[PDB]
RNA sequence: UUUGGUGCCCAUGUCGCUGUGGAAACACCUGGUUCCAUUUCGAACCCAGCAGUUAAGCACAGUGGAGCCGAAUGUAGCUGUUUCAGUGAGAAUAGGAAAGCACCAAGC
RNA sequence: CGGUCGCCUCCUAAAAGGUAACGGAGGCGUACAAAGGUACCUUCAGUACGGUUGGAAAUCGUAUGUAGAGUGUAAUGGUGUAAGGGUGCUUGACUGUGAGACAUACAGGUCGAACAGGUGAGAAAUCAGGUCAUAGUGAUCCGGUGGUCCAGUAUGGAAUGG
RNA sequence: UGGAGGUAAAGCUACUGAAUGUAUGAUGGCGCCACCUAGGCGUACUGAAUACAAUUAAACUCUGAAUGCCAUUUAUUUUA
């Protein structure tokens, strides 16, 4: 990505004087996001889940992998040994095309962006995006499950600690309140 | 009168298997023979010594015998057969 | 009647009063104490008499401690029971009282009423008491 | 990995007011697909 | 959860702890350790816990981390290992999988004489 | 007592050899398995025999 | 002697905090076109190279905070004979403790 | 009269082993073609924080946590790079044996180095004669089934046996 | 002299149960309000978790003997 030429060049000049560090790969790198659409009702409608996985390949380019619970729970009519939820690890070059992606194009589409910021990361340098929708994501068709979810886009970062991961949000300008 | 009385419930018990040490330090051992038997390895098998299919310590060469503490807070032990080791 | 509110197994064997002190053996919440001098079986019973005639004999102010407790339980085989077809029901809970052991304790009110209400105390258990004061 | 049926093509996006046009890999139309709202084209991330 | 090195030790307490377990006829154990930028070779003798052969990129003087190189490496250790009068020998990867740069200096051993 | 031991006979001889356990309820399909054999003296593939 | 690797050991070897370091090496790192790989991700494994790097890891100095170890005296249980001679715990405590023993390759 | 009768685990059982009572608690008369064998990779439960449906508790990310997790099962013992989880290839859940031992009144039981044949995994070293271990079992006689280099009541068969 | 063990004893911040007091206190009961559902201020009182001090156990153990048991070394004795 030519933006990504630019996250190298930008990032390294603003982070490196904003706060004097030593070496410039001090500064904060971003990793993988985590992408984790989990349903229950594949313990019913099992039909409905593989659907569900072929819009998240659509979406990313990695097909999901679906993931086991650890446990059983009757009143969630859970079982051991059932495939409940997929989940996708981008990274290299492709994770920076979905998180470009989702800013720009998929994100600012959302019904109401208000926006969420400060209370989200949690405590160790991570943060969570909850989406209410899938509908708003360009890459689905209309013809989609007799259900519709929203997503659990997550973030993770070098840094342990919050406040550096929040300047790489805005060396970023992940558009939050505030943040 | 007797006025009758109850019955008990619980009056079983099983054979007792025979284990523990079979071979004490010092003695003097051939190829095959057993050293321990127990349930689950209360005591680690070193060199020169074999296990089974019921976790028993059986040797694999002649020699003296000898136990050694090991592992963390020295709480388990091992067992080897120090070879003759006559060498003339 | 003090008593466990569950135990793992009911008939368990009778533990022993023969030896020496085993904990609880000095004064240590309040600073006079009830010390047994003769290893014996007491029962919750007991204890609900002693404590509710010290208690009677306390004041306003007066604060208490209750160190032993009745763990154990024993049983006994019903009346006209000839031996044998197995062991008896478990009927009543005992503490196990050592030779040296500080039973009672007393403390917060003056120094007459403490000894009177210690000495009420003893006369409801069948092990020989003796009063003991706290190291300072 | 590779060997997939899903490929990952650069595809450029145009917007109204503000043309805009990002490229970015995605599995769809090789052409120049009009976003109505993309970033630019929000009260929120610019313009108070 | 942890960097590659200290998975590397952790696979090679593994293979360690079976080879002193099953070795019986006690022969010497070549274990090859492989870096980023080079990889060097000992033959450590469990019985008596020393080396009795060593062979490195440091020593042979090349800019290693090639599959090229991997051979000369094996070469060399193997060329020790006969002067030894050793020839029936263990060979343990330091942790890493058989492949590439550990495939040639493993198989540069075996065409000169080697028992593994 | 329950029966669910099964056979395995070689398929050259016709002979039994092997004693075996096998699951009918939960395993239907016939065991098919591959063992030595004393009088062919190499392996070959043993059936399920009634 | 120092660095790097490893075996023996299995906290007086740990967890953590504060600083210093790289010549060679150790490491992060640069890319996935090759061998190889993801229950999906070149993250890992595997390749081919050292541009950048001392945050890490790693190595040194300090740090008695947590964890660990723990003397002598005395005591409980034991063996005998005594109603006293040995044997001597656990708990508690002063306190120690920022690992140690060998082999190899490099500048020394 | 009621209860029990075989085997396995713990305590009583007094720190080797053994030790009874109509003493105190429980189980078994199995399960697995994978829960076996091998090669490779990998490591808790819970809790804290952050996140649509989703809720105290489904799944995700990070951290913490030294076993309270798992190991088909009743307990005991063992085991956190293991004996737990996943994947690939397979069937050693082999044939003929077996020095030496444990424990035993006998009958029986338990472990097993090593040899020959032909295989499976693996680069190889090595491992594999069923499972983390201990319950899951019944003598003799009689008859039935398959194979067979033995017999076949004068001889050849057959019957009938071995 | 070497070794196996887990009893007596001791300990329960080293687990499993049982369990006392003090302090901070989840929790409920109890109210009084507002609000019909999100709750709030005190609780004659119940009592999670933590800290301090103290307890109990054949089927509890972070520990932990003596005696006894096995073997070997030396001396002596008996042909069992
Ligand atoms: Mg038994
Ligand atoms: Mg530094
Ligand atoms: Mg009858
Ligand atoms: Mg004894
Ligand atoms: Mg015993
Ligand atoms: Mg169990
Ligand atoms: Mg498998
Ligand atoms: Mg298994
Ligand atoms: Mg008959
Ligand atoms: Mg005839
Ligand atoms: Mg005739
Ligand atoms: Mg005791
Ligand atoms: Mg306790
Ligand atoms: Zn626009
Ligand atoms: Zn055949």
């Amino acid at each position: 990505n030519n933006l990504k030429a630019h996250y190298q060049k930008t990032i390294a000049k603003e982070l490196q004087k904003s706060f004097a560090f030593s070496s410039i790969m001090q500064v904060p790198r971003l990793e993988k996001i985590v992408i984790n659409m989990g349903v229950g009702d594949a313990i019913r409608d099992s039909k409905f889940l593989e659907s569900a996985l072929n819009e998240l390949h659509l979406i990313s380019g990695q097909k999901p992998v679906a993931t086991k619970a650890k446990n059983a729970i009757s009143t969630y009519k859970l079982r051991a040994g059932q495939l409940i939820g997929c989940k996708v690890t981008l990274r290299g070059e492709r994770m920076w095309a979905f998180l470009e992606k989702l800013i720009y194009v998929a994100l600012p589409r959302v019904r109401d962006f208000r926006g969420l910021s400060l209370k989200s990361f949690d405590g160790r340098g991570n943060y969570t995006i909850g989406i209410k929708e899938q509908i708003i994501f360009p890459e689905i068709v209309y013809d989609d499950i007799k259900r519709i979810r929203g997503f659990d886009v997550t973030l993770v970062t070098s840094t342990n600690k919050d406040s550096e991961a929040l300047a790489l949000l805005r060396a970023l300008n992940l558009p939050l309140v505030k943040g | 009168s007797k006025k009758g009385v109850g019955s008990t419930k619980n009056g079983r018990d099983s054979h007792a298997k025979r284990l523990g040490a079979k071979k004490a330090d010092g003695q003097m051992i051939r190829t095959g023979q057993i050293i321990y038997r127990q349930r689950g390895t209360r005591v680690y098998p070193g060199v020169n010594v074999g296990l089974g299919s019921d976790d028993t310590l059986f040797a694999l060469s002649d020699g003296l015998v000898k136990y050694q503490k090991f592992g963390p807070k020295q709480g388990k032990t091992r067992v080897s057969v120090v070879k003759h080791k006559l060498d003339a | 009647m003090l008593q466990p509110k569950r135990t793992k197994y009911r008939k368990p064997h009778n533990v022993s009063y023969e030896g020496k002190a085993k904990g609880n053996s000095y004064v240590a919440f309040g600073e006079y104490g009830l010390v047994a001098t003769k290893g014996n079986w007491i029962d919750a019973r007991a204890i609900e008499s002693a404590r509710i005639a010290i208690s009677k004999c306390l004041g306003k102010t007066g604060k208490m401690w209750i160190r032993i407790f009745p763990h154990m339980s024993k049983t006994k085989k019903p009346l006209e029971v000839r031996m044998g077809s197995g062991k008896g029901n478990p009927e009543f809970w005992v503490a196990v009282v050592k030779q040296g052991t500080v039973m009672f304790e007393v403390a917060n009110i003056p120094e007459s009423q403490m000894i009177k209400a210690l000495t009420r105390a003893g006369h409801k258990l069948p092990v020989t008491w003796k009063i003991l004061k706290r190291e300072e | 990995k590779k060997d997939f049926h899903f490929p990952s093509q650069s595809v450029s996006f145009k917007c109204a007011s503000c043309s805009n046009s990002f490229t970015i890999e995605s599995t769809l139309k090789q052409k120049e697909i009009t976003i109505d709202i993309c970033g630019k084209c929000h009260p929120f991330y610019i313009g108070e | 959860m942890k960097t590659r090195t200290e998975q590397r030790r952790l696979r090679h307490k593994r293979i360690v702890k079976k080879i002193r377990a099953t070795n019986h006829d006690n022969r010497v154990v070549l274990m090859v350790i492989k870096s980023l930028n080079h990889i060097s070779v000992q033959a450590w003798d469990f019985s008596q816990n020393i080396v009795l052969a060593s062979s490195s990129s440091l020593a042979l003087k090349l800019k290693n981390g090639n599959k090229d190189n991997a051979k000369l490496v094996g070469q060399d250790i193997a060329d020790k290992l006969v002067k030894l009068k050793l020839t029936n020998v263990v060979f343990d990867t330091g942790g890493s999988k058989y492949h590439g740069r550990i495939a040639a200096l493993a198989e540069a051993a075996r065409e000169r004489g080697l028992n593994f | 007592a329950v029966k669910r031991s099964t056979r395995l006979g070689c398929n050259d001889c016709r002979e039994i050899n092997y004693l075996t356990f096998k699951n009918v309820k939960k395993n239907p399909e016939k065991l098919a398995l591959n063992k030595f054999c004393s009088r062919c003296r190499k392996v070959v593939v043993h059936k399920e025999v009634k």
